[PDB]
């Protein structure tokens, strides 16, 4: 683990996490 | 049924998967505040 | 066998369960902005 | 941002989590 | 059906574990809000 | 509270998530 990647795995896994939110709000709406 | 048990499966996987990055996510935090935490 | 108001609670179930991971976002990235706010005073 | 909003929106989040876990546990027991 | 029973069984089952890890993952947020406030407290 | 024990409560709530993750995927019914 290492700050200059800190930065880095921060912001893909924020994208990860928003995706899956996108997805699970459209599974919720049925 | 099979299509809403399906769907409903389908949200538990989808559930589970953001709660496994969002661990990711605790974790890189955790990372953050003790690389801060060891420097005071 | 009669799982309406059981599916039909799930289905609820399954929501709070996503606003509550919402939030936790919302939170986590209210924590990210503290740690990258206290590494700028070092 | 200032940490005196900061603070106002982290324990007006957490109330919330709070919040849902608490329904979730309310519709968990069926 | 006995599959029926189950399936229903294991998907109540799995929503109690989903449920706990976000009960599990906010006491650990709230670690982080407390250890941002102790080392903020610092400077 | 105390750092000491606050190393002592990431460490012991990161463990519960990690086992609490791992039995949902052992309970994950992808059919």
């Amino acid at each position: 683990m290492t700050w200059e990647e800190w930065d880095k795995k921060i912001e893909e896994y924020t994208k990860k996490i928003e995706e899956l939110i996108k997805k699970s709000q459209n599974q919720q709406i049925d | 049924a099979r299509q809403l048990l399906s769907g409903i499966v389908q949200q538990q996987n989808n559930l589970l998967r953001a709660i496994e990055a969002q661990q990711h996510l605790l974790q890189l935090t955790v990372w953050g505040i003790k690389q801060l935490q060891a420097r005071i």
